[PDB]
């Protein structure tokens, strides 16, 4: 049938025609992978994009978080009517919360509301938006902790990697007790990500999250960094310091965590690796230009490096 | 308590002693009189273009004329190998895909990936509009492979050290398999579709039973992860491709490893293995941008296919043994003959 | 000895230019920005194959070919000279657009836009050379060109008409006033980035310097003396003019070797 | 807990199976390959007149 070749040729034409339109859209997008430890703030940052950049079981979910937090505090003490019973409400147990596991959102719920709750999801969590007619594609792989991370070879073409750490969690253990404090656990994950075979040409944007809790912890005399980190005793404030408006004690604490992450980056970084440290609060900070301004630097630096200039 | 662990060593020692008694003679000595195959050289016949990104999945059809490919740009294209003409291009709900399949009757195509869900599509339908038929969503962790026992049963191997035999009509797991301590990465059904294997990440492989749903044997000869597996055409042996440079051939009846394939210069990994029609040539992909051809009975390299500009991630042989298709990460397929 | 050995020198330069341009063109024959490099290589190969062997015999000694053949050669010379120079400005503009505006670089330029630009620039280059030669409007009215125009075996070039100035203005003056600004902006942008690096924690000068200096040194003296000799009362000898023209021609031999430095282009 | 108890019971099932010598398996594989090597287009090239892809 002469017709049979003719029809097939006609069918290949429609398919090939669309793939021309889809190629232009695909090549003009930026993909940003999110990484972090457990209970860090990866989900909250994505929610900040959906609230301003683009565009109900929450009521039930909010109550569940409040119910779980109520029993956790009273249990450690030994070691319509239902809501009213817990309303009357042990305060000293909440003060020494570093000796056990407790959710950060316990105090606010018991005493930004929709984005303060915590929900655990196993499937990949995705989000698309535009800011200045330039397409952006932010997604978080998430899931339960995996120590093999065999899927990381798939993300070999992303524009940048966003890293989120909890800077107010230097005196709490992670999951099984007696393990290293959460800040040390984040450092070990950073070294594995930084010194990775596949991720040899990917930049890292470092977010030092949860700044507001850090300020109040140092202000109170509960715990001292010198106990957990002996090297903090000999630390001195760097000369190239530009603290916003802050006490000298709080400013010194902020940087010691930041420069401690940098020494890992600068050791093995000989070109094609850059780290951009930022001080951010996930819930409160209202500008998304930090990612936008940075993403214009990886591209230009990449072009500049290209052509041998730098 | 501790007594059970004490008896675990005794049983572990018992297995090794039994296998040592059955090692009458190595396979190398018995086949020393077979004439070598010689030099095998093939040239590219067709090249298929039209993918926007790297490719992980590929599977032929029963007629050995049509094949389906998958990529992380969000497309599932079906080709026509003879005349190089695309037939379909199904957009996907998720941009992360790690596997694909093709039904024996050609009426369905399967897919899955990091979205923890296996999807089934329909090709032969009224009005000629491909639409999602079912969505199998009971797992945790990513998927690795999908295989079609029939138009109603599909076998998946998720990343939570489990496997299951699904049922498209009801969308529920008929049976589930446990026993692996590491991520499952591949599987291959038997020619009679009565048994299948699975290469986990704990350097071990098992031989499950489809009906009874219980393990039968375990081979632990490797030293690293396992990325590929495939049965001998006879149905009583299979070959394994591990993360290290070695590939080994096991035997079900003798319950021992028979041969090992390695080369001093090769220090890369293996991502896909397959046999020939008569089970005489053992092709195998590699991370060093080419594909090698081994010998099943001699362990002698007999050719190299190095026409690719990126790593090889999939490979397959037609049902009539006439062509070999090898995908790669540069969005280009090739047909060798 | 000296005449014939210098002839050996011209032969060597011709073989070298032909081999280099042809190999680069074959390896390239692929990126959105490689079309301009391919065009430059093709123009270089055409000029090397068509001009130098013809001019070598005339330089050594009587022009054997006819008047039409001489006119065709002295017309294609201008087209070949002005085709390569105009492409460098396009390359500089493309690099400036790519670096200064990163996000809009993908949307601004495409294959169709590159094809339109290359066709337009080639048409503009071609219109300048062959049209006056075919029309013969540029022929000088002095008493020295009559002998060359009357003798079919004697070849020489003379144009006191304004055409020489435009030829230079549209061949050589326009590209540099743009390239200087483009590369100054590129250098300024590169200098800002290192400084930013210092707060978080020169090969560029060398590469920009060589990129400028090669074509500047090769072409500035020719387009200087070309304007100078018409205004002056024969202050420039013809042999010096031919030597400077050849020195300018040498640029195309090494231009493909400048670009394509990245291995296995 | 009882994970060890479950494991040892499973291992006892695989301890008592029928096994044959390596020589018989190697002979079977060699015989199968020798018998079916005739219709192996990849091994022995087919003429271009009977090649669908040529
Ligand atoms: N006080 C304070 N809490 C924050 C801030 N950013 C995030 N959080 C905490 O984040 C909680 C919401 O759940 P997250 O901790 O973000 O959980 P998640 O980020 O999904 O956890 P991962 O799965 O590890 O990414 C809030 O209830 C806060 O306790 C911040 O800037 N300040
Ligand atoms: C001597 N040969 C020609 C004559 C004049 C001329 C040249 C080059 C570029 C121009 O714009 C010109 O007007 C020379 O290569």
């Amino acid at each position: 049938q002469r017709n049979e070749e003719k029809a097939q040729r006609e069918a290949n034409k429609k398919i090939e025609k669309q793939l021309q339109k889809d190629k232009q859209v695909y090549r003009a997008t930026h993909r940003l992978l999110l990484l972090g430890a457990g209970e860090s703030g990866k989900s909250t940052i994505v929610k900040q994009m959906r609230i301003l950049h683009v565009n109900a079981t929450k009521v039930q979910d909010i109550k569940n978080n409040l119910k779980e937090a109520i029993e956790t505090i009273v249990a450690a003490m030994s070691n319509p009517e239902f809501y009213e019973h817990a309303k009357a409400l042990v305060r000293a147990c909440y003060e020494r919360s570093n000796e056990y596991q407790l959710i950060d959102c316990a105090q606010y719920f018991l005493d930004q509301d929709l984005l303060r709750c915590r929900v655990l999801t196993s499937g990949i969590f995705e989000t698309k938006f535009q800011v200045d007619k330039v397409n952006f594609h932010m997604f978080d792989v998430g899931g339960q902790r995996d120590e093999r991370r065999k899927w990381i070879q798939c993300f070999n073409d992303v524009t940048a990697i966003i890293f989120v750490v909890a800077s107010s969690s230097y005196n709490m253990v992670i999951r099984e007790d007696n393990q290293t404090n959460r800040l040390q656990e984040a450092l070990n994950l950073f070294k594995s990500i930084w010194n990775n075979r596949w991720l040899r040409t990917i930049s890292v944007i470092l977010f030092l999250n949860k700044q507001d809790l850090l300020a109040e912890k140092v202000l109170a005399g509960k715990s001292k960094i010198e106990d957990y980190f002996p090297e903090f005793a000999r630390y001195t404030t760097p000369e190239d310091a530009t603290p916003e408006p802050e006490d000298p004690r709080v400013t010194r604490a902020k940087y010691f965590i930041r420069d401690e992450f940098l020494r890992i980056s600068t050791a093995s970084g000989d070109g094609r690796h850059y780290c951009y440290p930022h001080f951010t609060c996930a819930v409160d900070t209202e500008n998304i230009r930090r990612v936008f301004n940075d993403c214009r630097d990886i591209i230009q630096r990449m072009h500049l490096r290209q052509y041998e200039l730098l | 308590l501790d007594q059970l662990r004490q008896e675990a060593e005794q049983l572990k020692n018992q297995i090794r002693d039994a296998r040592k008694a059955c090692a009458d003679a190595t396979l190398s000595q018995i086949t020393n009189n077979i004439d070598p195959v010689g030099r095998i050289q093939m040239r590219t016949r067709r090249t298929l273009r039209g993918h926007l990104a790297k490719i992980y999945a590929m599977h032929w059809g029963t007629d050995s004329r049509l094949l389906v490919s998958a990529s992380q740009d969000g497309k599932l294209i079906i080709w026509d190998s003879y005349t190089t003409n695309k037939v379909h291009a199904i957009p996907l709900r998720s941009s992360w895909v790690m596997t694909c399949a093709y039904a024996p009757s050609g009426n369905y195509v399967a897919c899955g990936g990091l979205d923890n869900i296996c999807s089934i599509y329909n090709l032969k339908t009224r009005e000629g509009n491909v639409r999602v038929s079912r969505e199998l969503a009971g797992h945790t962790g990513y998927l690795s492979c999908c295989r079609f026992l029939d138009d109603n049963q599909i076998v998946t191997s998720s990343g939570d050290t489990t496997c299951a035999l699904w049922d498209i009509e009801t969308g529920q797991q008929t049976t589930t398999f446990t026993g692996h301590t590491g991520d499952v990465m591949s599987l291959s059904l038997a020619p009679d579709t009565r048994l299948f294997v699975s290469g986990a990440c704990d350097a071990s492989a098992k031989l499950w039973d489809v009906r009874e749903g219980m393990c039968r044997q375990t081979f632990t000869g490797h030293e690293s992860d396992i990325n590929a597996i495939c049965f001998f055409p006879n149905g009583n042996a299979f070959a394994t491709g591990s993360d290290d440079a070695t590939c080994r051939l096991f035997d079900l009846r003798a319950d021992q490893e028979l041969m090992t394939y390695s080369h001093d210069n090769i220090i890369c990994g293996i991502t896909s293995v397959s046999f020939s029609k008569s089970g005489r040539l053992l092709l195998a992909g590699y991370d060093d941008f080419n594909c090698n051809v081994w010998d099943a009975l001699k362990a002698d390299r007999a050719g190299v296919l190095a026409g690719h500009d990126n790593r090889v991630s999939c490979l397959g042989v037609t049902d009539d043994g006439m062509a070999v298709a090898t995908g790669s990460w540069d969005s280009f397929l090739k047909i060798w003959n | 000895v000296w005449v014939v050995g210098m002839g050996i020198v011209m032969s060597l330069i011709v073989l070298a230019i032909v081999f280099g341009n042809v190999l680069v063109i074959t390896a390239i024959a692929q990126t959105v920005t490689n079309y301009f490099i391919t065009s430059l290589a093709c123009a270089d190969l055409v000029m090397g194959l068509a001009v130098v062997p013809f001019g070598a015999a005339h330089i050594l000694t009587t022009w054997t070919f006819g008047n039409f053949w001489c006119e065709f050669w002295t017309s294609i010379d201008v087209l070949c000279v002005t085709a390569s120079i105009e492409t460098l400005c396009v390359i500089a503009v493309d690099r400036y657009f790519a670096i200064t505006s990163p996000f809009k670089y993908q949307s601004l330029l495409t294959k169709n836009k590159a094809r339109v630009i290359i066709l337009m620039v080639w048409i503009v280059s071609g219109l300048t050379s062959f049209l006056p030669i075919q029309m013969h409007w540029y022929r000088a009215t002095h008493q020295e060109a009559i002998n060359c125009y009357a003798e079919e075996t004697c070849c020489d070039f003379f144009t006191n008409q304004a055409y020489a100035i435009a030829s230079s203005i549209v061949s050589f003056y326009v590209p540099l006033v743009i390239m200087v600004f483009v590369y100054s902006r590129v250098f300024q942008e590169a200098k800002r980035q290192l400084q930013k690096i210092d707060k978080s924690e020169h090969k560029a000068l060398k590469t920009l310097g060589i990129i400028m200096g090669t074509f500047t040194l090769c072409w500035l003296p020719f387009f200087i003396v070309n304007i100078v000799h018409v205004i002056q009362d024969n202050l420039i000898r013809k042999e010096v003019y031919i030597l400077l023209n050849w020195i300018g021609y040498v640029n195309s031999g090494f231009n493909p070797l400048i670009y394509c430095r990245s291995p296995d282009f | 807990i009882a994970q060890a108890r479950k494991l040892v019971e499973q291992l006892k099932m695989e301890a008592n199976i029928d096994r044959i010598k390596v020589s018989k398996a190697a002979a079977d594989l060699m015989a199968y390959c020798e018998a079916h090597a005739k219709e192996d287009p990849l091994l022995t090239p087919v003429p271009a007149s009977e090649n669908p892809f040529r």
